């Protein structure tokens, strides 16, 4: 047939659903998750809170904020 | 010369009319090759053996014919008449009047091209003669032009090189002199700190 | 190494004394995406790609004879994009030689 | 001028968003009711059952293509009889226009000229030479300085003193000899 | 069907996409690093915390080699092309094909789930025991991947060597680089089996090969006897590409065409013997030193051979033909970046310079040249190149001056510094540095958070 | 290179020949099916490969390559005292492996070390000969060369008379000048 | 040819179980209306009723052997379709080798579609260039841009069908005299009799025209058990 001619015909002629795209785009977005949330648990594990704040494990002046 | 010997098909044949080499399991039968030689003569005895075909008499008038007609073909129509003609003879007689198939080019249609554009053959190899021509004159020409080129590459790069070698020159100049007039340099300086 | 076919000095000879060597414009034409219409639906559209393809194209000289597009590499004479089954038939690789046999010719 | 105008007609801006009405307003994932369409969604897309579910390849609706005599349908050509001989007409592909938009008009002229080839076999097998053996000397300066420095380290020297150093996690232990 | 499909090309789409998604992961990875090395100081690790650094260097360097740039290179085009440039139709084992792809898919869903239930520490890409060994399950997890891996490796070399077979046409030289790939894995796939195996006895089976009286440095020897042919099997297929589109994008016939396919073939074979330029520093032999470095400074007389040759197929090309196509723009940019990274590679392997550049930021910079520049930019020329007869679309990067202009400039800030670093000096797999450093670590910072923002622009 | 099957190509006797290549060429071939089609397609690889003639600067190569590869490996075995292939010792104690301690000293003293470690000052601007002199006796004293390195080193002059600062920074001044200090010995 | 598999059972003869059961109208089928199975038994029952009649055979013309036997006399149109059809046979697992085409002889690439991809690799010797890929179309005269080779398509199409072996059979050999069923008989008597059967396919033949089962040991013949 002719819609069978072409691999993925759907999106080659421009008709497919948007859906695949944006789960593609989700599923990228999921693998870059695992390694910021990971982060963020380990750290509040480890010290209690989610991110340290600037060169809070040094000595920092009286007025530093 | 191909499979040890061994042909692909070959003919059996059995003296009992209702034995079956899968659904029996006696032990007394001995089967019989093409030519009927029992299997317990092995071949290099069989092989030896002579074996002609023999047809009915009453086909002779008819290979008679077959000889006539083709004068050729004659010789081993003859031998098979008098039952000379073995297994391989009857091989040569049939590879010998194997003919190949004929194209004619004369019978494919052509591609369209009308009457004026046929008279224009000569000019366009012409111009692809041209073509071939500048293609070959060139190749030398810009061989030459950028293989010289390549040299001010090397010119430069050289040059460029060259300053860093005057820069390391200096360099071990200047190291010579550190241990021996630099007032950077000092002894009887550096105290031990101590444990903490 | 090659350096394009070799030619002899009469094959440079014209016929005429005003032959040049013919001007015909070998840029196909102007492209873009291929712009597909609204109301044709999946089979349409693909029979509207298969007819978009630059390696169908060609330029006809003035003896008739075209020079077609042409590839170092077979990667470009598949229709654009790949089909699921590309090679149907076998791609012929033309080889040529000086050998011939009398079977071919006839007196 | 502007090609794009030539073209602007055919182009007329959509209204919804990726091309589909909410499917609550239309159902573009049901099977299409149009004969001879049983094989295609209500907005064109092939239908998981002609795909997946009743996949033909999977043995769904077997229906082999070739005849009794081993033959399939197969279009001629288009042969026309002139001047004593039997030509074929080959399809031409239709105007660009059509398939792409533009107006085929005012092309740059790019002519025919064949392959660029490097000439001078004798000058480029010099060439080629270069290529391997510049590199090649450039090592060989190199070796020499690789074999002193290499000899350099492993010299054997006549030490009067030894520290011996030991990597813990995470610090370091020095052992020395104590004068007497 | 999407997961039963056995159509090659198909397949090929799937490594391609798969190593963009893993892509992000990896790039998430890299990001938190120079964060990280923005200053002195923690600033979005804890200190508390600072065996998750280490997991990131570790995660970073295996899912970029074995799970983006592997798959892109030698799974992705590789199975795209390569029966079209062979007269053949579909590719010899259709359905090894099919698995192989799953094979990958499952190997990283294994590695990122451990990041999300194991401990998380690190070890390095390289898994340097004793410190391998006495770690948590993570390290377990890590090594089941690899071995998963490389099955899916193996089973793919199997299938593109069976194409010398059914070729029905003339080997290119692209086909040549797949090939001699396939032969480099199928001699270095199984002794790093044996290895790993080794490393998983002493983790799971009371083993005791990494133990005093037994020498560590024995797996140096035989992970690196893997170790640098696959920096060559990354390497070689970048290659191929590069070959194909200069001689396409300037209709220049491939100069000295057995030339390359014998350079690519030296290659392979002098990759294979000269593992121990990586091990300078353990204190090695004499002889054994100067023979690995004899041998390594060899391996520049084929790679020189190819450069030049290249150039010579962009000289002299039209003028008519517009230049400032993407694909022909990086397949230029890969001969000037490949050369930086491969002279800094002949400095290094000199191995007394190496004492002083051994486990630092010039041979990150170094790898990341070839790498993250050169083959990714490779890996880039090639899918452009092939933009019609895959057929994506939605992005604007065919003709994109702004994307290769930004991106050549900003990954050079990022990695320029690091060879500058290399003298000063700051070793490698390290959270917090001397504040005299920070300058030039902040420069690099500044570059990557740059190419990032770059990557949004093509949608 | 001929272009006609009818002309015969050149052959000599021995395992790596002309003759000698047809015969191995197509065992595995499936293309050459009949004698005009295979002497075809092996004059075509013939001509493409063995007829290239930057073809032969790789045969070199790896002739070189293995070449070294195969004497460093074997030297190994046969010189090298810390490689054990024979059992001998091995089922000893330290100090009671007398012939392995054979081969330490001569493999500690190569030609090649002799000849080049006298070139350091190339390299080392101050004190190159810091470590010429050992009294133990298991090396040679080393000399300093007296001209530079072949090749890149363009930074030195090409002989060592003719650097001014050479001779003042040898171990020998230097220990001169710590000494009337009482600094050190060396 | 070489990319050919072993030659099977079936590819020498095939056995009696496959011979139609309905003999009369086997025999009476034109040649366009039978297919592989019928038409190959309707040539060896007929073929084999001819050969088997050893006093008529000197008498009988070739032309009518060769029809007995159906064989199909060789003429240039059906020669020239057969050779092309080999020729593609061939070229599927062959080198595509051969002079070097110009407009008076084109290179000839048969095709059974309207499209084949073809490469040029110039001529021979230095006059051989790198291979130059193209798409070769119906009706176009083909013309390298590097060499001037030229091309030229060749399709085996012939009435919305493509040229096969049993259609170059349908189109050009014609039917003769219907066979005649007491042929069959009188040859079956001459080489079958008490209890010897030295002429199988006619004892198989026969019975079935007489029904099925009726001459000696035929029910057993056809009577299994899976
Ligand atoms: C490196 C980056 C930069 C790169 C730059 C360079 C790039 C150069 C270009 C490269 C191009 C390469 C070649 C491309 C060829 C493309 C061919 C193609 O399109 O094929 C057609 C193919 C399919 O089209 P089709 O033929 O129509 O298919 C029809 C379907 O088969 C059938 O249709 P259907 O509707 O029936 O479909 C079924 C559907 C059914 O659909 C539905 O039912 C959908 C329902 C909606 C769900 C939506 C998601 C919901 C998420 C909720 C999250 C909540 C979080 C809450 C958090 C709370 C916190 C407090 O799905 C399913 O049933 C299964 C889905 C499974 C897959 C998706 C998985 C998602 C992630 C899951 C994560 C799970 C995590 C668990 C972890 C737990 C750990 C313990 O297209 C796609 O699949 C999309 C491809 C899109 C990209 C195309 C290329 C464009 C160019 C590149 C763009 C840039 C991309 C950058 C990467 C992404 C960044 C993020
Ligand atoms: C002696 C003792 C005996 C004991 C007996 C005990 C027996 C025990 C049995 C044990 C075996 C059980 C399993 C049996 C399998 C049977 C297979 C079979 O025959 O299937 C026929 C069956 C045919 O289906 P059907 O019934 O005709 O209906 C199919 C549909 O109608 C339409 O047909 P279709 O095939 O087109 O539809 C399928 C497809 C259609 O939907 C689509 O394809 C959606 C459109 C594409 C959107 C874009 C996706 C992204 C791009 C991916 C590019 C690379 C793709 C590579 C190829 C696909 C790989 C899966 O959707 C899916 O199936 C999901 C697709 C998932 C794609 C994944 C791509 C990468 C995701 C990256 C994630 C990144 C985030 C990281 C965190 C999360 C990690 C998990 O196969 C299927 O189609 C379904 C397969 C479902 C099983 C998949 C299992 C996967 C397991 C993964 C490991 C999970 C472990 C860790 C969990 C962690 C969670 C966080
Ligand atoms: C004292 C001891 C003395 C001992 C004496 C021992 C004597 C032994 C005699 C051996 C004679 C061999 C005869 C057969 C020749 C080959 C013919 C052939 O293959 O027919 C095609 C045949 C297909 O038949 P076809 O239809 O005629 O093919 C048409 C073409 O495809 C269509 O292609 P085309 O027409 O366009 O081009 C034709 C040709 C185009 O190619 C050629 O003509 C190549 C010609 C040169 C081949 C090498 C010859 C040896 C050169 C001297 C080396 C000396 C080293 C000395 C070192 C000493 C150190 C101490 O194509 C091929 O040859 C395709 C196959 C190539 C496979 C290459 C695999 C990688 C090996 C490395 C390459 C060779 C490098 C040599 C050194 C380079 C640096 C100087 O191929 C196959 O059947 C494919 C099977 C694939 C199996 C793969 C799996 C095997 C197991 C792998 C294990 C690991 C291997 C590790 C390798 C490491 C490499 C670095
Ligand atoms: C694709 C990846 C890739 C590629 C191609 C290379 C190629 C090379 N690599 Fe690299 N390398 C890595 C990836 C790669 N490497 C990685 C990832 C590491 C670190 C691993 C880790 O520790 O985690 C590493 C580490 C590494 C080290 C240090 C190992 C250590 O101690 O930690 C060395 C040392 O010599 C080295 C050398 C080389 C050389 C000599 C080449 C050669 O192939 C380069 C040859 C190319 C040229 C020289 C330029 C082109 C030629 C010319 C322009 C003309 C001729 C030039 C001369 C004669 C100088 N590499
Ligand atoms: C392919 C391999 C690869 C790639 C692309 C990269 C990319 C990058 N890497 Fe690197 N890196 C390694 C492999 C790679 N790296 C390895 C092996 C190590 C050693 C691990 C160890 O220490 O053990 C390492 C180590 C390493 C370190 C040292 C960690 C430490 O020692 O503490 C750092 C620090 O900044 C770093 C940074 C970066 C940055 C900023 C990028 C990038 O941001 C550069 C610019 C790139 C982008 C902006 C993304 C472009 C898109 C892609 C790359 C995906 C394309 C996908 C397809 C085309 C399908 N890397
Ligand atoms: C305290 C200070 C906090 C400051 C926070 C600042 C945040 C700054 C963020 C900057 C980065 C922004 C990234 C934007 C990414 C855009 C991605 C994108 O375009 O996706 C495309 C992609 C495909 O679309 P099309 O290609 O158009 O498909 C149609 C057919 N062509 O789109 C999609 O898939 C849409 C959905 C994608 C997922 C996006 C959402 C993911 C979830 C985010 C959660 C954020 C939580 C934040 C919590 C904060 C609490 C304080
Ligand atoms: C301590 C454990 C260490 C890890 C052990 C992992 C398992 C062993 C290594 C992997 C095994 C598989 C190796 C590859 C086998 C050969 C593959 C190959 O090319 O064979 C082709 C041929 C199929 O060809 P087609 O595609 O059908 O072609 C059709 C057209 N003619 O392959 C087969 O038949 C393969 C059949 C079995 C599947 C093998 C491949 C998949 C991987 C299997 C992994 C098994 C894991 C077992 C782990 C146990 C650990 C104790
Ligand atoms: C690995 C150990 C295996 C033990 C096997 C025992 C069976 C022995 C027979 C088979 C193995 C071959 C070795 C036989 C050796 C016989 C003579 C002997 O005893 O030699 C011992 C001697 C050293 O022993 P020691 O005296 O204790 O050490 C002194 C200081 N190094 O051994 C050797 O030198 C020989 C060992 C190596 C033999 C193999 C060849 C070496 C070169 C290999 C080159 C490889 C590169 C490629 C070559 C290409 C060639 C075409
Ligand atoms: C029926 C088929 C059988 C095939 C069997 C194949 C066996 C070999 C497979 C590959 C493994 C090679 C063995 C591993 C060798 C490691 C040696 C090693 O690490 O030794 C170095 C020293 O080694 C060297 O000097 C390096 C030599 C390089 C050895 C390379 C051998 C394998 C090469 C394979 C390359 C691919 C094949 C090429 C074939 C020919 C190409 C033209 C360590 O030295 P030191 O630690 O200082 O100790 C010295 C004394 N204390
Ligand atoms: O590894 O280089
Ligand atoms: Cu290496
Ligand atoms: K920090
Ligand atoms: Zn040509």
């Amino acid at each position: 047939n002719l819609e069978d001619h072409f691999d993925l015909a759907e999106y080659m002629m421009k008709m497919h659903n948007p859906m695949s795209e944006y789960l593609y785009w989700i599923a990228g977005f999921v693998s870059g998750l695992h390694g910021i949330l990971p982060l963020l648990h380990s750290n509040y594990y480890f010290s209690g809170m989610f991110l340290p704040r600037d060169n809070d494990n040094t000595q920092l002046c009286d007025d530093s904020w | 010369a191909y499979n040890g010997g061994y042909p692909f098909h070959y003919v059996v044949q059995y003296d009992d009319p209702n034995y079956d080499c899968e659904a029996d399991f006696e032990f007394e039968e001995i089967p019989r090759d093409e030519f009927g030689v029992p299997a317990h003569i092995p071949p290099e005895l069989s092989t030896q053996i002579r074996h002609t075909y023999y047809v009915p008499p009453q086909y002779y008038p008819f290979l008679k014919k077959l000889g006539e007609d083709t004068p050729e073909l004659k010789p081993y129509t003859d031998k098979l008449i008098m039952g000379d003609m073995t297994y391989d003879d009857y091989e040569e007689m049939f590879y010998k009047f194997a003919k190949p198939l004929k194209i004619y080019r004369s019978r494919l249609p052509l591609p369209y091209r009308t009457d004026e554009e046929i008279s224009q053959e000569k000019y366009v190899n012409w111009c692809g003669r041209w073509y071939s021509y500048r293609q070959r004159l060139q190749g030398d020409y810009y061989s030459r032009h950028y293989f010289r080129d390549w040299l001010i590459g090397v010119m430069l790069g050289m040059y460029l090189g060259n300053l860093c070698v005057q820069q390391h020159r200096q360099y071990r100049v200047d190291m010579k002199l550190f241990y021996l007039e630099a007032p950077e340099h000092k002894i009887n300086w550096v105290k031990p700190r101590g444990d903490l | 190494i090659y350096e394009g076919q070799t030619v002899q000095e009469s094959e440079l000879i014209p016929q005429e004394d005003d032959w040049v060597i013919e001007e015909t414009n070998f840029c196909l034409g102007r492209n873009c995406y291929v712009r597909f219409r609204e109301e044709d639906d999946l089979a349409r559209r693909a029979l509207h790609q298969m007819d978009s393809q630059l390696n169908k194209m060609h330029t006809r000289l003035r003896d008739g004879t075209v020079i077609p597009y042409m590839s170092f590499h077979p990667d470009e004479m598949v229709d654009r994009p790949a089909p699921i089954h590309t090679f149907s038939e076998k791609p012929l690789l033309k080889w040529t030689w000086d050998e011939t046999y009398e079977e071919a010719y006839d007196d | 001028k502007s090609y794009y105008d030539d073209f602007k007609d055919r182009l007329k801006p959509g209204k919804y968003t990726q091309g589909r009405c909410p499917q609550s307003e239309g159902d573009y994932r049901q099977e299409s009711k149009t004969i001879g369409r049983e094989h295609l969604n209500d907005d064109g897309t092939r239908s998981k059952r002609y795909t997946v579910k009743e996949a033909d390849a999977l043995g769904y609706h077997y229906h082999p293509p070739i005849d009794k005599k081993g033959q399939v349908y197969v279009k001629g050509p288009n042969t026309v009889i002139e001047r004593g001989q039997t030509w074929i007409k080959g399809y031409e592909l239709p105007s660009m226009e059509y398939t792409y938009g533009p107006k085929q008009e005012d092309i740059p002229f790019y002519p025919r000229v064949k392959l660029n080839v490097w000439g001078n076999y004798n000058l480029v097998m010099k060439v080629e030479f270069l290529f391997f053996y510049l590199p090649t000397i450039i090592v060989f300066g190199i070796c020499i300085p690789v074999y002193t420095i290499n000899f350099a380290q492993e010299e054997v020297i006549y030490t009067t003193m030894t520290v011996k150093v030991t990597g813990r996690q995470w610090y370091w232990v020095y052992e020395v000899e104590s004068p007497t | 069907f999407y997961i039963l499909v056995n159509n090659n090309k198909r397949i090929g789409i799937y490594y391609i996409k798969l190593s963009i998604i893993i892509g992000i992961l990896g790039i998430v990875l890299s990001y938190i690093i120079r964060v990280e090395l923005y200053n002195s100081g923690n600033r979005i690790i804890k200190y508390d915390n600072v065996n998750y650094y280490n997991m990131v260097i570790t995660l970073h360097g295996l899912l970029m080699i074995f799970y983006i740039i592997m798959p892109g290179l030698y799974g992705g085009i590789p199975l795209y092309i390569l029966p079209i440039l062979s007269v053949i139709t579909d590719i010899v084992l259709p359905r090894i094909n099919n698995i192989s792809i799953i094979i990958v898919l499952i190997s990283y869903i294994v590695v990122i789930n451990s990041i999300v239930i194991e401990y998380n520490i690190g070890t390095g890409w390289t898994l340097y025991p004793p410190l391998s060994i006495i770690g948590t399950v993570i390290v377990n997890m890590i090594l089941y991947g690899l071995i998963i891996i490389g099955i899916s490796s193996i089973i793919s070399a199997i299938n593109f060597m069976n194409i010398l077979i059914v070729i029905d046409g003339i080997i290119y030289v692209y086909i040549w680089s797949i090939i001699i790939t396939s032969v480099l894995l199928i001699i270095s796939l199984p002794i790093l089996n044996g290895i790993l195996l080794m490393i998983l006895s002493d983790i799971y089976f009371n083993s005791i090969y990494f133990i005093l009286n037994g020498d560590v440095v024995l797996y140096q020897h035989l992970f690196w006897y893997f170790g640098h042919p696959e920096v060559y099997i990354l390497i070689l297929p970048a290659f191929g590409i590069i070959s194909i589109i200069l001689s396409v994008l300037n209709n220049k016939i491939i100069f000295g065409m057995k030339s390359m396919i014998l350079a690519i073939i030296m290659i392979s074979i002098l990759g294979s013997i000269v593992w121990a330029h990586h091990i300078y520093t353990v204190g090695l032999e004499l002889d054994t030193k100067i023979y690995f470095n004899n041998l390594t400074l060899i391996i520049s007389i084929p790679t020189g051979n190819k450069i030049y040759n290249w150039i010579i197929l962009y000289i002299g090309s039209y003028n008519i033909l517009y230049n400032g196509y993407q694909s022909l723009i990086f397949s230029i940019m890969f001969i000037i970046i490949f050369i930086i990274g491969g002279i800094t590679g002949i400095i290094i392997s000199i191995d007394i310079i190496d004492i002083g550049l051994h486990d630092t930021y010039y041979i990150v910079s170094h790898f990341h040249y070839i790498l993250s520049i050169g083959a990714v930019i490779s890996l880039l020329a090639g899918i452009l190149l092939l933009k019609d007869i895959i057929g994506y679309y939605n992005v604007i990067i065919k003709i994109n001056k702004y994307f290769g202009l930004l991106l050549f400039i900003n990954i050079n800030i990022i990695f320029t510094p690091q060879f500058i670093i290399g003298f000063n000096v700051m070793p490698r797999r390290i959270l917090e540095y001397s504040d005299n450093i920070i300058v030039w670590n902040l420069i690099s910072s500044i570059g990557s958070i740059s190419t990032i923002l770059i990557l949004l622009s093509i949608f | 290179p001929p272009t006609r099957l009818s002309t015969p190509l050149y052959s000599e006797g021995g395992a790596f020949t002309v003759n000698w290549w047809r015969n191995r060429y197509g065992l595995y071939s499936r293309r050459q099916t009949d004698p005009m089609l295979a002497e075809f397609l092996f004059r075509q690889q013939v001509k493409e490969w063995f007829y290239d003639v930057p073809s032969y600067n790789y045969a070199a190569l790896v002739g070189l390559a293995l070449g070294i590869l195969v004497a460093v490996i074997w030297r190994h075995f046969l010189f090298n005292p810390d490689v054990y292939v024979r059992r001998q010792e091995l089922r000893k104690m330290w100090p009671d492996r007398h012939r392995q301690f054979a081969y330490a000293v001569p493999y500690l003293n190569p030609q090649l070390k002799n000849l080049l470690l006298p070139y350091k000052n190339s390299f080392i601007d101050n004190e190159p000969d810091y470590a010429d002199y050992n009294p133990v006796g298991l090396r040679p004293q080393r000399v300093m060369a007296i001209r530079r390195i072949p090749g890149f080193f363009w930074a030195i002059p090409q002989y060592f008379f003719e650097d001014p600062l050479y001779t003042s920074c040898s171990t020998k001044n230097m220990q001169t000048i710590y000494k009337k200090l009482g600094y050190s010995e060396l | 040819y070489r990319h050919w598999h072993r030659m099977s059972e079936d590819d020498w003869a095939l056995p009696l179980d496959s011979m139609p059961e309905d003999v009369k109208t086997l025999m009476a089928t034109p040649q366009t209306e039978r297919g592989f199975v019928e038409d190959y038994w309707y040539n060896r029952i007929r073929g084999e009723a001819t050969l088997l009649d050893p006093e008529a055979l000197p008498s009988k013309s070739y032309i009518a052997l060769a029809r007995d036997m159906g064989l199909q006399i060789v003429d240039e149109p059906s020669s020239h379709m057969m050779g092309l059809i080999e020729l593609y046979e061939y070229l599927r697992g062959a080198s595509f080798v051969g002079p070097f085409g110009t407009i008076e002889n084109p290179v000839l690439v048969p095709a059974v579609g309207q499209e084949r991809v073809v490469a040029c690799t110039g001529g021979v010797g230095d006059e051989e260039h790198f291979t130059l890929w193209f798409r070769c179309r119906e009706g176009f005269m083909y013309r390298c841009g590097e060499c001037d080779q030229i091309f030229m398509l060749v399709r085996l199409y012939y009435e919305d069908r493509y040229w096969t072996q049993t259609l170059v059979r349908d189109t050009f050999m014609s039917d003769g005299d219907m066979f005649d069923l007491k042929t069959l008989e009188r040859v079956h008597k001459m080489w079958n009799k008490d209890e010897m059967v030295r002429w199988e396919v006619g004892y198989w033949a026969q019975d079935y025209v007489l029904g099925k089962g009726v001459l000696p040991g035929m029910v057993e013949e056809h009577t299994r058990v899976n």
